C-alpha cells in the first residue's frame, strides 16, 4: 500500500538512489495504480501491472 | 605543419566550448561544419578532420571521467569537456540524472557538496562553500536564487588582505578553490537572458540522433570488434599514438644518457632504436591507412543504420507512452538495459556466426524484448497499441 | 511657433529662422507619428511632450554660445531630433528611416545651406571638451574617453571596455540624461552589451554616487523600503547625487515597482518615511538646509526642501533586457518608467562592434603569418573590413561569424519552435577569452614538444 | 666616448633604480613605484638614437619591462593577508634570507619573480584561503562575545528569555559552518581553534536545548 504515502514515495526513491544493495536485495513496491505515485518512482522502478 | 594549423584549430575548438553547448548533438555538427565551412572559404588553415573530444583532452583524463561514471558516448564526452574548460559557471541540463553523478564523483577528493535552491539552507551553505573552498553543486536552477549573481559575475574586490564578494548583504571572502556547477533535472525550461549569460549550458538531454549514434558505437562495439577496434584507432591516430612516441623518444633519451660509453660495451641499445622503429612504422601505417579505414568503417556503420534508428524510435515511442497512462514513464536506462539483454546474454545469438544472420536476429529480439519488457508493465488495453506502434517501427526499417 | 521665436531671441541673427524652424520640427515630429505607433512596438508613443523637450533641448544648446551660423542652427536641431526620436527606436531599418527623414525635413525647410556642415554621420554634441555644448570630433572624443576609462580602471573599479563608436555615442546619450533634473535614464539592451558599466562609467564622470541594491531570495519589500530610505537620506539631506542602478532582476516584484513608480514621478515616496524615522528624516534635513544656506523651521517647508533636492540628487538608471511582451507588463504596472525615464535601446552589437572588440581583446595572441594568401572571395561579415586583410583581420572575422552564425541558429531553431537560449555579448566575450587561452597552451604545448 | 656617454645618461637611471631598491618593504607603496617607474620608462624612451643601439640600454629597457611586470606581484605580496608563516613558506622556497625587518624592494626585485610565479602564486593562494578561514573565525569570535539573551519581564515574576529561534538558529548556523570548515583544504591550520569553537558551540546548544524546555513546563506548571 506504498500508494498511501507519496512524499514518503519520493524519499525511498532518494534514499534508494544513493546506496548500494547487497546482491540479492529485492525492494517489492506493491501498489495500487494512481496518479499519487511519483513521476521518478515510476522512472526508478521496473513496472508490472496487474 | 601542425604550427601552420594550430590557429584555426584552437579557434574552432574554442568556438565549440564557449557556444553549441546547449545544442544536441545534430545542431553541435551543423554549427561546426558550418565554423570550418567559413574558416577554409577564408583560407585559414584547419585540420579537417579535427576530433573535439581528442583536441580538447587526452587519454588519461578521459579514463577519469570513464572512471568516475561518466558514460562512453561522443556527446557526454564533448560535455565533460565543457565541464572542465569553463570560463563560466557551467549549468547541466541532465534529465537522465547520470551528469550530476558524474561530477559528485569527480570533485568527490576535494569535498563537493550537493544542494538545492529550493532549500532554504541554500545560502548559508553557498557561504561556506565560498568562504572555504570546497566545490558545490547547486541543484533545481529553474528556481535559480538571484543572490549567485555576484558568484556567477566574479564581482570580487579586494580592501585590505581580504578578497571580499558581496553575497546579498553580507561581505564574505572567497577561497580560491571556490567553483559551483548549477544542474537542472528538467529538459524543457525557459532560463532569463541575463542567466544564460552568466553561465555555460552543458546539455545532457538525449535526442534522437544522438541516442542513434550511441546505439550505432554500441552494436559495432559488440558484434564487429574489429571494426569497432579499427574506428578507435582513428581517433587515437591524433594525439594519443604521437604522445606515446614521444614517450619512447624520452625514454630512448634517458636510457641513451645513462650510459657511460656503454653505446658500443652492451650493443644492446640497437634493440630500443629498432623497437621505436617498429612502433613508429606502425603508426606511420596507420596513418596512412586512413581513408581506407574511414570508408571500412563507414560501410560497417552502414550495416546497423537500420537498427539503431529502430532503437532510438522505439526508445521515444517508450517516452512518448506517458500521454497514454501515466503509469508509462520508461527511462533511457531501462531502454538500455533492454537493449544489453538483446545484445549480450542473448540465447538465440549462442552459435550463431554469421554478421548478417546475427544482426537479423538482433533485431527481430530487439522488438520482442522491448514488448516483454514493456507490456508486463502495461494495461492489456494498450498491448496492441503498443504491438501496433512497433509493428510500424519495423515497417519503417524493413526494405523492399 | 511662440516658443521658438522666444528661444531664437537669444541669437539675433537668427530671428527670420523661426517659423522654418517650427515647421520643420512639427513636420517631423508629424511623420514620426504617423510612422511609429503603439503596434510595432509598446514604447513607440510620440507627444507634444517630445516637441517641448526638442524645443528646451535647442534652447539649452543656444544659451550659452553667443552666436551661430544657421548650419549650426540646423546641427543642434537635427542632434536633438536624433536624441529623442532614434534613440527610442528598436529596428536598424526604423533608425535609418529617422536618420534619412531628419536630413529630408532639414533640406526641404531650410534651403541655401551646406548639407556637409549642416549634418554629418557623426553628429555629436558634448560638454567635456569644453566650456560649452559645442560639436566635437569623434577622434578627440574617442581619445578623452579613453583617458578618463584608464583613469576610471585606476580608480573606482576596474570594467575593461572597448571603445567603438556605438559605445562612444552611449556615453554621450547617458551623460545628457544624467546632467539633467529628475533625469531618470532607462536602457533597455541585451545583457553583457554594457549598460551597467557605461551607466557606472558616465556616473563616475558626473561624481554622481552610485547605488546597486542586491536582490535575492527573501529580499523583502521592507529591506527594499531600507534601501530607499538610505538613497533618498543620502540624496535628499546630504546633498550627494546618487546614480540608483536597478536591473530587470529587482523589478520583478511587483511590490518593489509601485515605489519605484512613485518616486519616480514625485521625487518622493509617500509613508516611506514615518514616526521616528520621519523626526530623523527632519532632523537631518533641517542640518541639510542649514548647510545649504536656507532656514526652514516648518516640517511640511522642510519637506518640500527634501522633495526637491531629491528631484535635483536622484537619478534612477533602469536597465531590462530587450523583451517587447515583457516592456508591455512594466508600462501597465509602471507609467513613470514610459513618462519620466528617457527610454535609451543599444541591444545590438553590430558587426563593426563585434569586429573591435575581437580585435582589441585577440591582440597579444601571435595570429601574425606571412605566407597568409588571401583568398579571391574571402566570406567578408565585417563590410568594412580592410582588403586585402591580414591573418588577424581575417581571424576576427571569423570571430565575428562565428557570433553571427549563433545567432542564425538561434533565430531558426525559434522558428521552428524549439526552445533557445539568448546569444549575450557575454557569450563573444567568453568564447574570445577560450580562444586566446587555448591558442596560447596549444603553442606552449607545441613549442615545447619543438 | 659614445660608451662613456650612455654610462652617464644611464648613471641617472641606475641611481634611481637603486634608490627603489633600498626602500623598504613595509614602506613600498606599489601603486607609487608603478607611476615612478613608468615615469622611468618615459625618461628612458627620450634617450638618443646613438645611445638606444647599444645592448645595455635593452639590458635596462627589458628590466623596467618586467619591473612593471611583476609590480602586479607586488601588489599580491604587499596584501595584508600574507603572514609570517607565509613569509616563512616563501624563505623555503626560493631559498633567501630575507629578514623581516630588512625586507626590501631590492630584495624582492633581485629574486627573478619573473621565474618563480608559479610558487609565489601558489603561496599567495594558500594566504588567502589561511585568511578567509581566519576572518570567519574572528567572525565566529566577535558575534559569540557580543551576543547577549533578550530577558523580558514574565508577570513581574522573573525576566524569561526570548529570541529562542533566531539564538537556536545562530548556533545551528556556526555550528554548520564550523564543520564544513573542518572540510576546507586550509584547515590544518586553524584545527585546534576549529576544535575549540565547535566544544564552545556544542557546549551552548546543549545548554539551550535543556534551557527552552525547562523554561517552557515551568511556564504552563506556573500557570
Ligand atoms: N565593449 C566592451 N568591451 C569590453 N568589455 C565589454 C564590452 N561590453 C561589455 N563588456 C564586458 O561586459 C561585462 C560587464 O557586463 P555589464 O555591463 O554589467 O552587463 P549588462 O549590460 O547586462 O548590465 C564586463 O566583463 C565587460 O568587460
Amino acid at each position: 500500500n506504498v500508494h498511501l504515502a507519496p512524499g514518503w514515495l519520493m524519499q525511498l526513491e532518494k534514499k534508494l538512489h544513493s546506496l548500494q544493495p547487497h546482491a540479492c536485495f529485492r525492494l517489492f513496491l506493491t501498489m495500487e495504480i494512481n496518479p499519487k505515485v511519483p513521476v521518478n518512482l515510476l522512472r526508478a522502478g521496473r513496472i508490472f501491472v496487474f | 605543419n601542425q604550427m601552420s594549423t594550430i590557429a584555426g584549430d584552437c579557434l574552432l575548438s574554442a568556438a565549440f566550448i564557449a557556444y553549441a553547448g546547449y545544442f544536441d548533438q545534430q545542431m553541435r555538427q551543423n554549427l561546426f561544419t558550418t565554423w570550418s565551412h567559413h574558416l577554409q572559404q577564408a583560407n585559414i588553415q584547419f585540420r579537417t578532420d579535427i576530433a573535439r573530444t581528442e583536441y580538447l583532452s587526452n587519454a588519461d583524463e578521459r579514463l577519469r571521467w570513464q572512471a568516475s561514471s561518466l558514460p562512453a558516448d561522443d556527446l557526454c564526452t564533448e560535455n565533460a569537456i565543457m565541464l572542465k574548460r569553463f570560463n563560466r559557471y557551467p549549468l547541466i541540463i541532465d534529465p537522465s540524472g547520470q551528469a550530476t553523478e558524474f561530477i559528485m564523483n569527480e570533485y568527490k577528493d576535494r569535498k563537493i557538496t550537493r544542494t538545492s535552491f529550493l532549500d532554504d539552507a541554500f545560502r548559508k551553505n553557498l557561504e561556506s562553500a565560498l568562504r572555504f573552498g570546497n566545490p558545490l553543486l547547486v541543484q533545481d536552477v529553474e528556481s535559480y536564487d538571484p543572490v549567485l549573481n555576484p558568484v556567477l559575475n566574479r564581482e570580487v574586490r579586494r580592501t585590505g588582505g581580504r578578497v571580499l564578494i558581496t553575497l546579498g548583504d553580507q561581505d564574505i571572502d572567497l577561497s580560491p578553490s571556490f567553483v559551483i556547477f548549477l544542474s537542472t533535472r528538467d529538459p524543457t525550461v525557459e532560463f532569463p537572458p541575463d542567466l544564460c549569460s552568466r553561465v555555460t549550458f552543458v546539455n545532457f538531454t538525449v535526442t534522437r540522433s544522438s541516442l542513434q549514434s550511441q546505439c550505432l558505437n554500441e552494436v559495432l562495439k559488440a558484434e564487429r570488434p574489429d571494426v569497432d577496434e579499427k574506428r578507435s584507432d582513428l581517433l587515437k591516430l591524433q594525439g594519443e599514438f604521437q604522445l606515446r612516441l614521444r614517450q619512447l623518444e624520452k625514454s630512448l633519451l634517458q636510457a641513451l644518457n645513462e650510459v657511460k660509453g656503454r653505446i658500443l660495451d652492451d650493443d644492446t641499445i640497437i634493440t630500443t632504436l629498432e623497437n621505436l622503429k617498429r612502433e613508429a612504422a606502425e603508426v606511420t601505417r596507420k596513418v596512412e591507412e586512413t581513408d581506407i579505414v574511414m570508408q571500412e568503417v563507414e560501410t560497417v556503420s552502414q550495416q546497423y543504420l537500420p537498427l539503431s534508428t529502430a532503437c532510438s524510435s522505439i526508445y521515444f515511442t517508450m517516452e512518448s507512452l506517458k500521454q497514454i497512462h501515466f503509469l508509462y514513464q520508461y527511462s533511457l536506462q531501462f531502454f538500455l538495459d533492454i537493449y544489453h539483454n538483446v545484445l549480450y546474454e542473448n540465447p538465440n545469438l549462442k552459435g550463431v556466426t554469421d554478421h548478417t544472420q546475427r544482426l537479423s536476429i538482433i533485431t527481430k529480439d530487439l522488438f520482442q524484448v522491448a514488448f516483454n519488457r514493456v507490456a508486463r508493465g502495461m494495461l492489456h488495453q494498450d498491448h496492441i497499441t503498443f504491438a501496433m506502434l512497433l509493428a510500424r517501427i519495423k515497417l519503417k526499417g524493413t526494405v523492399g | 511657433g511662440t516658443f521658438n521665436r522666444a528661444m531664437l531671441r537669444l541669437i539675433p541673427s537668427l530671428r527670420t529662422y523661426a517659423e522654418p524652424l517650427t515647421a520643420a520640427m512639427v513636420e517631423f515630429y508629424t511623420m514620426s507619428q504617423e510612422r511609429f505607433t503603439q503596434d510595432t512596438q509598446p514604447h513607440y508613443i510620440y507627444s507634444p511632450r517630445e516637441m517641448t523637450r526638442w524645443v528646451r533641448g535647442i534652447f539649452e544648446a543656444l544659451r550659452p554660445l553667443e552666436t551661430l551660423p544657421v548650419e549650426g542652427l540646423i546641427r543642434i536641431w537635427a542632434h536633438e531630433a536624433l536624441r529623442l526620436f532614434q534613440d527610442r527606436l528598436v529596428e536598424d531599418e526604423e533608425r535609418r528611416w529617422t536618420d534619412e527623414n531628419i536630413d529630408t525635413v532639414a533640406l526641404k525647410h531650410f534651403p541655401n545651406i551646406d548639407r556637409e556642415k549642416a549634418m554629418s554621420r557623426p553628429i555629436l554634441y558634448s560638454n567635456w571638451l569644453s566650456k560649452d555644448y559645442i560639436p566635437v570630433d569623434q577622434e578627440e572624443l574617442r581619445d578623452y574617453v579613453k583617458a578618463r576609462l584608464k583613469v576610471f580602471y585606476e580608480e573606482e573599479l576596474d570594467v575593461p571596455l572597448v571603445l567603438f563608436n556605438e559605445v562612444l555615442d552611449h556615453v554621450l546619450r547617458i551623460d545628457r540624461i544624467f546632467r539633467q533634473p529628475q533625469g531618470h535614464l532607462l536602457l533597455i539592451g541585451v545583457s553583457g552589451a554594457g549598460k551597467t558599466t557605461l551607466s557606472r562609467f558616465v556616473a563616475w564622470m558626473n561624481g554622481l554616487s552610485v547605488y546597486q541594491i542586491k536582490v535575492h531570495r527573501k529580499y523583502t519589500g521592507e529591506d527594499f523600503d531600507e534601501d530607499l530610505r538610505t538613497v533618498l537620506r543620502r540624496s535628499g539631506c546630504k546633498n550627494e547625487k546618487i546614480a540608483f542602478i536597478m536591473d530587470e532582476s529587482n523589478v520583478l516584484d511587483s511590490g518593489f515597482l509601485e515605489r519605484m513608480n512613485t518616486l519616480l514621478a514625485n521625487g518622493e515616496v509617500p509613508g516611506l518615511f514615518e514616526g521616528d524615522e520621519y523626526a530623523t528624516l527632519m532632523t537631518q534635513c533641517k542640518e541639510g538646509a542649514q548647510k545649504e544656506g536656507l532656514m526652514l523651521d516648518s516640517h511640511e517647508e522642510l519637506y518640500k526642501w527634501f522633495t526637491s533636492q531629491v528631484i535635483r540628487n536622484l537619478h534612477v538608471v533602469f536597465t531590462m533586457n530587450p523583451s517587447s511582451e515583457g516592456l508591455k507588463d512594466r508600462a501597465a504596472t509602471s507609467p513613470a518608467l514610459f513618462n519620466r525615464c528617457v527610454l535609451n535601446w543599444f541591444g545590438d552589437w553590430s558587426t563593426e562592434a563585434l569586429y573591435q572588440v575581437g580585435k582589441e581583446f585577440t591582440s597579444k595572441m601571435d595570429l601574425e603569418k606571412p605566407n597568409y594568401i588571401v583568398p579571391d572571395y574571402m566570406p567578408v561579415v565585417y563590410d568594412k573590413l580592410p582588403q586585402p586583410p591580414s591573418h588577424r583581420e581575417a581571424i576576427v572575422n571569423s570571430c565575428v561569424f562565428v557570433h553571427q552564425t549563433l545567432h542564425q541558429a538561434n533565430a531558426r531553431l525559434a522558428k521552428r519552435g524549439g526552445r533557445t537560449m539568448a546569444i549575450t555579448p557575454r557569450h563573444y566575450l567568453d568564447f574570445i577569452n577560450h580562444y586566446a587561452n587555448l591558442f596560447h597552451e596549444k603553442r606552449s604545448e607545441l613549442e615545447e614538444q619543438q | 666616448q659614445d660608451l662613456k656617454g650612455v654610462w652617464s645618461e644611464l648613471s641617472k637611471v641606475w641611481e634611481q633604480i637603486d634608490q627603489m631598491k633600498e626602500q623598504p618593504w613595509v614602506s613600498v607603496q606599489p601603486r607609487k613605484l608603478r607611476q615612478n617607474l613608468d615615469a622611468l620608462l618615459n625618461q628612458l624612451k627620450s634617450f638618443p638614437a646613438r645611445l638606444r643601439q647599444y645592448a645595455s640600454y635593452e639590458f635596462v629597457q627589458r628590466l623596467l619591462k618586467g619591473y612593471m611586470k611583476i609590480n602586479m606581484l607586488v601588489i599580491e605580496l604587499k596584501s595584508e593577508a600574507l603572514k609570517d608563516r607565509h613569509w616563512k613558506q616563501l624563505m623555503k622556497r626560493l631559498h633567501v634570507n630575507w629578514v623581516v625587518s630588512e625586507l626590501t624592494l631590492g630584495q624582492i626585485w633581485d629574486v627573478d619573480l619573473q621565474k618563480n610565479e608559479a610558487i609565489v602564486k601558489d603561496v599567495l593562494l594558500v594566504a588567502q584561503g589561511e585568511m578567509a578561514l581566519e576572518e570567519f573565525l574572528k567572525q565566529i569570535r566577535e558575534v559569540w562575545n557580543t551576543y547577549e539573551l533578550d530577558l523580558v519581564n514574565y508577570q513581574n515574576k522573573c525576566r524569561l528569555i526570548r529570541g529562542w529561534d533566531d539564538l537556536f538558529n545562530k548556533v545551528k548556523e556556526h555550528i554548520n559552518s564550523v564543520s564544513a570548515m573542518k572540510l576546507s583544504p586550509y584547515y590544518k591550520v586553524f584545527e585546534e581553534d576549529a576544535l575549540s569553537w565547535e566544544d564552545k558551540l556544542n557546549r551552548i546548544m546543549a545548554l539551550f536545548d535543556v534551557w527552552i524546555d525547562v523554561q517552557r513546563r515551568w511556564v504552563y506548571l506556573e500557570g
